């Protein structure tokens, strides 16, 4: 997954020749193309030249044009971080996210994840882990391999979490949540929809949705206790924190329907009466090295059809720029 | 009106709210 | 005069001495004075009481039917009134301090009440 | 005929500098969160929209952190939420944001109004742009959200005319005069307009 697109459509070699060009045309306050970015991205070979990218890409984020920042040119920035460092001024622009702002939500994620734990990279993976969670993304295999790797941390990590990265834990699991393969892709929902709920009547019901995808209907213990009776119509967290709310600012609910808080006795029965039908009927860190290699047949059939694609896009957008230099 | 609007104002305006009575009389001497 | 933006409204005029009330509607501009000059003349609202007490109105219903009828915009007072009326049905904030009167007088059968 | 050689070359010029030197949304859209006043205007919000501005959030704040800035997504209005549990909600077909705003917002856009479950065709600019009562549907429960399922009588001195007009013309016609609601669009003062109809001062 490395020489595939690193036959890169040769051009000119240089970067004082247009490092000059990009400023000048801000300076006079035009706007920039989106082919004369491209054209400093692929001139990587050092570091110096990364935050060169960094004072650049940062001046067209804010630009008239603050759209066509391309998905290659997001990816074709990926190749040259993941060249030289992969380790932390390639995570610089995904932090900020929005001075730069590349989200590429693609296969073009994984390839800076499976590339962080070949250095084992327990703590630079905590982060892309919580910033793709935010994105719009998991119609993808990477289901898997985020859900491999929150349960590295679940069980690396032990406190309270957070105020709000107790928040980060749950919302990193139901968006993978989308697992009709298998039991633990339905007993990892249990895991997020637990957590997420602990924050309910401790911290308020706006946690769940700050700036994170999450809706505003104050039930989500209910949004577990629903589901296990479909998994029992086909989770030891849950336990310590129903009982956990039943021991010892704007109001936006209703008068009728109850502030949730007076429901724990209907919280405890009506879930503690219902683990038994698993037992009626018929840990979590092992199962996901199971579908390491069941699932996860390396999608490049889509990857190298996007390089085709793109292959549509470079020549006929320079086609273009050939005419504006002749008419003239 | 049903109840479940009445308390949908009684949402909106929680810093500013007085109370009320329900129907108003037949007549008055 | 040229009035940018200007629309044509039902008002009313005061034309009485101090302390002596005399109404009388008006099809006029928007924005020309209460007491300035109109389009177009009509009736008359007397709002004192006469002689063995009336509150005498005047209304040319066949012209306002051609000014409304036109596009006029009309003023809260004599919205009112048609609906005192029934040219127009009533209007609604005479509606509720008919009914808050009422309150307030349904405040008055405790406060009658508790002395007795 | 005196023509005025200053007052028409004074009127491009002020057209020059409503058109050049223009202050963009960026510097008249942010809010003081803690003493409620506006910068470059000072003229505070009322009362009663306080607690939007200062504790929730705006649309292209939230707008900020997307691929294509949302190229078909949803977006709800707090408002919206909390009067009408009928899904009433926009899509979105093109974006126009700032450069010169830094933790970008206050952008342009427009795209695909449905209220209350009736949708509507002909892509119009959405309203409150710069408004902080604004939600963001996630795409894990997308699709049960947008989950969707005469005459009056006269006022009786109009009736009074009718009936004696009748009884003028011929036909005595006892049926009451029954003008419609029928033709009468009823949408609601929540409803919100097309925007450039209005200018941006």
């Amino acid at each position: 997954d490395s020489h595939k697109w690193e036959a890169r459509e040769k051009e000119h070699y240089c970067l004082a020749d247009l490092a000059s060009l990009m400023d000048k045309t801000f300076e006079r306050k035009l706007p920039v193309s989106s082919l004369t970015i491209s054209r400093l991205i692929d001139n990587i070979s050092s570091r110096e030249e990364i935050d060169h990218a960094e004072y650049y890409l940062y001046k067209f984020r804010h630009s008239p044009n603050c759209w066509y920042l391309r998905n290659w040119t997001i990816h074709t920035w990926i190749r040259q971080c993941l060249k030289y460092d992969a380790q932390d001024k390639a995570l610089y622009t995904l932090v900020n996210k929005v001075q730069y702002g590349i989200f590429p939500d693609n296969f073009t994620f994984n390839l800076l994840m499976d590339s962080f734990i070949k250095k084992e990279n327990y703590k630079d993976a905590l982060s892309v882990v919580f910033e793709v969670m935010m994105q719009e993304a998991f119609e993808v295999p990477s289901t898997q391999l985020l859900s491999l790797y929150v349960l590295f941390h679940c069980l690396a990590k032990k406190t309270d979490f957070s105020w709000e990265e107790e928040r980060n834990f749950g919302a990193s699991l139901l968006l993978p949540g989308l697992k009709q393969k298998n039991s633990v892709g339905f007993s990892s929902q249990l895991y997020g929809y637990a957590l997420l709920g602990k924050v309910e009547l401790q911290q308020g019901l706006r946690a769940v949705y700050h700036n994170m995808p999450l809706i505003w209907k104050p039930g989500y213990l209910d949004r577990a206790l629903q589901v296990m009776e479909k998994v029992a119509a086909s989770e030891a967290l849950d336990v310590l924190g129903a009982v956990l709310k039943a021991l010892t600012k704007l109001v936006e609910q209703l008068d009728i329907e109850e502030t949730e808080q007076s429901k724990l006795p209907q919280y405890l029965e009506r879930f503690k009466a219902l683990h038994s039908k698993l037992q009626a009927l018929g840990l979590t860190t092992q199962l996901v090295k199971e579908k390491l290699s069941t699932c996860e047949a390396e999608d490049i059939a889509t990857y190298e059809q996007n390089l085709q694609q793109w292959h549509l896009d470079l020549v006929q957008l320079i086609q273009r720029e050939q005419q504006q230099r002749e008419q003239a | 009106p049903p109840e479940r609007e009445l308390s949908r104002l009684r949402r909106l305006y929680q810093g500013h709210l007085q109370e009320e009575s329900g129907p108003p009389p037949e007549s008055m001497p | 005069k040229a009035y940018r933006g200007g629309h044509l409204t039902i008002r009313l005029a005061l034309g009485g001495c101090t302390n002596r009330p005399f109404y009388r509607i008006v099809a006029a501009h928007n924005k020309c004075p209460r007491d300035g000059r109109f389009v177009e003349q009509l009736g008359s609202y007397d709002p004192l009481p006469n002689s063995h007490g009336e509150k005498l109105v005047a209304l040319n219903l066949d012209r306002i039917r051609h000014w409304i009828g036109c596009g006029a915009h009309l003023s809260k007072p004599m919205e009112k009134l048609l609906g005192l009326a029934g040219f127009f049905p009533l209007h609604p904030m005479m509606i509720t301090n008919a009914e808050r009167l009422r309150r307030k007088r349904a405040r008055e059968v405790l406060l009658a009440s508790q002395k007795t | 005929v005196r023509p005025r050689l200053i007052a028409e070359l004074a009127r491009r010029v002020r057209a020059l500098r409503e058109q050049l030197n223009r202050p963009r949304d960026s510097q008249l859209y942010a809010v003081d969160y803690e003493t409620l006043t506006r910068p470059f205007s000072g003229r505070r919000l009322p009362v009663r929209a306080w607690a939007d501005v200062r504790r929730e959030s705006r649309l292209l704040q939230l707008l900020g952190r997307l691929p294509l800035f949302g190229l078909g997504r949803l977006v709800t209005r707090k408002s919206w939420l909390w009067q009408h549990d009928e899904p009433c909600y926009w899509r979105l077909t093109r974006v126009r944001p700032d450069y010169t705003a830094q933790n970008l917002d206050h952008g342009k856009a427009w795209g695909i109004l449905t209220f209350k479950g009736k949708t509507e065709s002909e892509a119009r600019e959405i309203e409150h742009v710069m408004y902080h009562d604004w939600r963001l549907v996630p795409k894990h429960e997308e699709e049960a959200f947008t989950a969707f399922t005469a005459s009056v009588p006269y006022p009786p001195l109009l009736r009074a005319m009718i009936i004696a007009e009748r009884q003028k013309n011929g036909d005595t016609s006892t049926e009451e005069p029954m003008l419609n609601v029928q033709r009468i669009r009823m949408e609601p003062w929540d409803y919100p307009a097309k925007q450039e109809d209005k200018g941006r001062a």
